[PDB]
């Protein structure tokens, strides 16, 4: 979304550094980055970072959706940035803490994922296919028929 | 472990270690002061307890919480 | 509101709220700071582990009982104990709940005063009732009359009644209880080369007595057997391997009740001061007696005793009178449920000691007519 | 699973979070007010007499001693469960964090940097 | 500011700053003085090298540890490795840096007093703290009880914890390390004529150890194989050519942990006093210690070695109970992990000896509250 095009906008050049240095690496002349999926895990491994095998498999099946291996370094380095973590940890668990109080209007010691789309509906969000679902899904992750505080936390931990 | 202890620091807190003092044997001005100052230092303990009722309140949350958390860990 | 039926004893603390069939919260009474020094930092290490908590722990801790026969030793620890009792085991405060305490018969007055003054002043109850150990355990058999004898883990005592009119002068109350029964267990099983010191061993002989133990029939036939056969060794597995094997051990254990010369006491067995506590009642009473001997507490559930006991009193009794004992298989619980039927009669709800009678007349309010 | 679906989750879970903190910041603030103000009671600066002066001094005195205590004892209450609170906290992350103690570590950072040094 | 967690160690110290994965430097713990004269002028030679530079000018040095069993025999030199290791290989003052130091159990006292004195006169540390080394090999394991057995090379010693309080009655140390399997490795080479004498061919003996030798299974079936067979024989080429081979030396090396008489020791094997401090501690612990034996220290990095030790246990524990024994890959930095776990705690950050604390009980302190 959006979120990416800001970052794309605020390109932070300690690792522009670097990922001009996987632009040098990978292209031989020319080269449409044809998407070496190992190098690049390679290169994201040599520049400091540690992505996953679970996280370079992601990229190796979510790359060359073209067709032609040469993609777009728009896109490409989109997902570079952001398999790159960059925020502080999501905010603090003391906040969620007061913010779960704040959020427990059925008073019962947790909230509801039906409680948590009635709050997302009155703040007038789209509600779709990607909403809908999948958010109260993962809210009641465990499945309790309700949010506990500690589901609360795990469904939206380390993100700003 | 000597629950005579807690008793009477209860209530020397209740009588001599709170502010307890015999003032309404004073001059006009003088005496309206002290019973403003009064009156004001107890209006701030209300806003303490009322805050302590509140924090209470958080408590009691924090050990429904609690409790939930025990349950559903077991 | 409901009323909490608390039932300190000594051993096992059981609770629960009035009109139901079972206690909701039955642990262990001990409370076991820990020993050794303990190098681990912050690992969240408590000053004293009580309850069952400290049956899990209790391989580094030092568990010692607040109540030895009856009466109440520490009041610290006991204060301990109800406190966990009320808030984690039952976790409702005790401001909006009457109590039901219960006290061994014969105990000392300082012990019900301090009770009561206790449970006014620190948990600050609305209105707390003292009751007499065997007259809730009569209430559960469903019965008016009967003399009951309730073996309980500090203290044995044995309350005749009769039609609902008790008896004072014939309460025979003997100290004699599963407590000593453990100690001896533990004493005689040095006899094969097991040495259990420790007090949290203690533990684990008292396990040993509750799985294994019966009471034999006749002794000296069942001394005779173990000593020729070998089909009573059975064998049981400590709490690290190492199996054990407890031959005639067995039996002799809870025959401590019958022939309390073997702990050195002196006085007569548990099937001789049931009769002479019948005796001492009127002539007129002690058939009923006879007939509704009633059997309660913990220590009675060993395998066997409803017939040793029955045969014992045919012997003293005259040859006319039909001797009757009645075990519940509720037995260990009995006090308890008395308990919850006793406080869920209308009849008894303005029996209570109402805190502002406490106010007027001190914690001496107990031995007035609320009693 | 799109990122941007929890992108998009995670601000509107952020304005709903500051909608609710500054929601309950100032209930909290009327609420206090209220009450003080309800309880309170202002003091005069004319109407009593010397002796009038006196006895509504007195008076409020005693008030001000039977709000002292009440407000001491609620306070007593409310360290008491403080410390249950604590005690209970230290409990439950004993039953779930005492695992998760040894896992915090920061690792594998520079002597991966560090083949040149020899 | 950020802790130094150095870790003296006999044989490698392992230093690096609180809170990574690894040491940040390691370097062998050697002062080797030159022996020979010198001709050549104004080829800046030095009067002593230590840590990994001595180990490569090794051929006209006399190489001699500064630390001989855990305790420390020769104060300058130790000084001078702490030097060494504080400028060179970290490069940080220490003017500004918390130090946690570790010593093995049941050490003089003297040693650890003088190491404080040290620290706070000499390199003038902010605080500094001692802790034992097995309680941070338990913290890397992210267990919190366990019995834990660290053979170093300067001394195994076996401390068993349980829920985070150390049994101090239960620590079995023994002297049998790493050196004395290197001293007779050393020895047994001769039976095939192979001489090493210098101190500088006993590195290279140790070389031979750490590459070729391992724990036999069964040993008198590896001893028999090895007498019939050459399929064991591994061959190894010395700094200089004519290759060398190892018949039956290699399994009879590090054989010595399970029977010390081999060195003439009189004590049992590190299978049997691994036994013995489980069987002092409480006998409801015993199956805890028993499912949780950590292994740690490098000189338990023996192919082979697991297996060994767990077929001993289970050889002498009961059959019911379960023997597992953890063995990290991460064996050899294991003390210095949980060194850097321990010093990244929030909850210690308050039990380290400040130096205003010193100043006022002199260097006696270490053996006060501040352990
Ligand atoms: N199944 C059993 N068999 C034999 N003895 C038992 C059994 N259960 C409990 N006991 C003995 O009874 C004691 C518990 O008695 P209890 O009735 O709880 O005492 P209290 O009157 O204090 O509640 C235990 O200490 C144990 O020694
Ligand atoms: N891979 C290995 N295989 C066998 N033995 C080893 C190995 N690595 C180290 N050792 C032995 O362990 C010793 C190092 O032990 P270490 O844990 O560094 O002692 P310390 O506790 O003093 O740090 C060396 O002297 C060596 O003999
Ligand atoms: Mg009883
Ligand atoms: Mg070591």
């Amino acid at each position: 979304d959006d979120i990416y095009k800001a970052a794309v906008e605020q390109l932070t050049e300690e690792q522009k550094n670097e990922f001009k240095a996987a632009f040098d690496i990978f292209v031989l002349g020319a080269e449409d980055g044809c998407i070496s999926t190992k190098e690049l895990g390679k290169v994201m491994r040599m520049l400091g970072q540690n992505p996953t095998p679970e996280e370079l498999q992601e990229m190796i099946d979510e790359v060359d959706e073209d067709g032609s291996g040469t993609v777009d370094f728009d896109e490409f380095l989109v997902m570079m940035v952001r398999c790159m973590k960059d925020d502080s940890k999501g905010k603090s668990e003391e906040e969620l803490s007061d913010l779960f109080r704040m959020f427990d209007k059925n008073a019962d010691g947790y909230i509801d994922l039906d409680e948590l789309k009635m709050m997302l509906q009155a703040t007038g969000e789209t509600i779709t296919e990607d909403d809908i679902e999948e958010l109260m899904k993962d809210g009641d992750k465990n499945n309790d028929g309700r949010i506990d505080y500690d589901e609360f936390l795990e469904f939206m931990k380390g993100v700003e | 472990g000597k629950r005579q202890t807690e008793r009477e620091k209860k209530k020397k807190i209740l009588a001599e270690r709170r502010k307890a003092l015999a003032i309404d044997h004073l001059n006009e001005d003088q005496l309206r002061e002290k019973a403003k100052e009064l009156w004001q230092s107890i209006h701030n303990l209300e806003a303490e307890k009322f805050d302590l009722q509140e924090k209470f309140k958080q408590q009691k949350y924090e050990i429904n919480v609690l409790r939930n958390r025990i349950n559903d860990n077991q | 509101t409901t009323a909490l039926v608390c039932d300190n004893g000594s051993g096992l603390v059981k609770a629960g709220f009035a009109g139901d069939d079972a206690p909701r919260a039955v642990f262990p009474s001990i409370v076991g700071r820990p020993r050794h020094q303990g190098v681990m930092v912050g690992m969240g290490q408590k000053d004293s582990y009580v309850g069952d908590e400290a049956q899990s722990k209790r391989g580094i801790l030092t568990l010692k009982y607040p109540i030895e026969h009856g009466i109440i030793t520490n009041w610290d620890d006991m204060e301990k104990i109800w406190h966990h009792t009320f808030y984690n085991e039952l976790r409702v405060a005790p401001e909006e709940h009457p109590t039901l305490l219960t006290e061994a018969p014969l105990n000392p007055k300082a012990n019900r005063e301090k009770m009561t003054q206790i449970m006014f002043e620190t948990f600050n109850v609305p209105a707390m009732y003292v009751a007499i150990q065997a007259v809730l355990s009569l209430y559960a058999s469903g019965r008016t009359t009967g003399i009951v004898l309730d073996s309980g883990d500090g203290v044995t005592h044995n309350v005749p009644i009769y039609e609902g009119y008790a008896l004072p002068h014939a309460i025979m109350r003997l100290d004699l209880a599963g407590r000593d029964l453990t100690d001896y267990l533990m004493k005689i099983l040095t006899e094969r080369g097991y040495s259990f010191v420790t007090t949290a061993e203690r533990e684990i002989v008292r396990d040993i007595k509750e799985k294994l133990c019966y009471v034999a029939l006749d002794f000296e036939n069942e001394m005779a057997t173990a000593a020729s056969s070998s089909s009573l060794e059975k064998s049981y597995e400590l709490p690290d391997g190492q199996v054990i094997t407890i031959g005639n051990e067995r039996f002799r254990c809870p025959e401590t009740l019958f022939q309390p010369s073997f702990i050195g006491m002196e006085s007569a067995g548990i099937h001789e001061t049931t009769y002479n506590s019948i005796m001492k009642c009127d002539i007129d009473i002690r058939k009923d007696l006879y007939a509704n001997n009633v059997l309660s507490g913990g220590t009675t559930m060993y395998p066997g005793i409803a017939d040793r006991m029955q045969k014992e009193i045919t012997a003293l009794a005259p040859s006319t009178m039909k001797i009757k004992i009645i075990a519940p298989p509720e037995r260990k619980y009995s006090v308890w449920i008395g308990g919850s039927i006793l406080a869920s009669l209308s009849t008894f709800q303005q029996m209570w000691i109402s805190k502002q009678e406490y106010d007027e007349a001190g914690p001496s309010i107990v031995h007035r007519k609320c009693f | 699973i799109s990122a941007s679906r929890k992108l998009q989750l995670k601000t509107l879970m952020l304005q709903i979070a500051k909608q609710e903190m500054e929601r309950e910041a100032e209930e909290r603030r009327g609420e206090k007010g209220r009450v003080l103000r309800t309880r309170c009671q202002p003091l005069e600066l004319d109407g009593l007499g010397f002796e009038e002066l006196q006895d509504l001094c007195r008076q409020l005195h005693a008030r001000v001693d039977k709000v002292d205590e009440e407000r001491y004892d609620v306070e007593a209450k409310v360290t008491k469960n403080i410390t249950e609170i604590a005690d209970l906290t230290q409990k439950i992350y004993d039953l779930r964090g005492k695992f998760k103690r040894p896992t915090l570590r920061r690792v594998r950072i520079s002597a991966d940097a560090m083949m040149q040094a020899l």
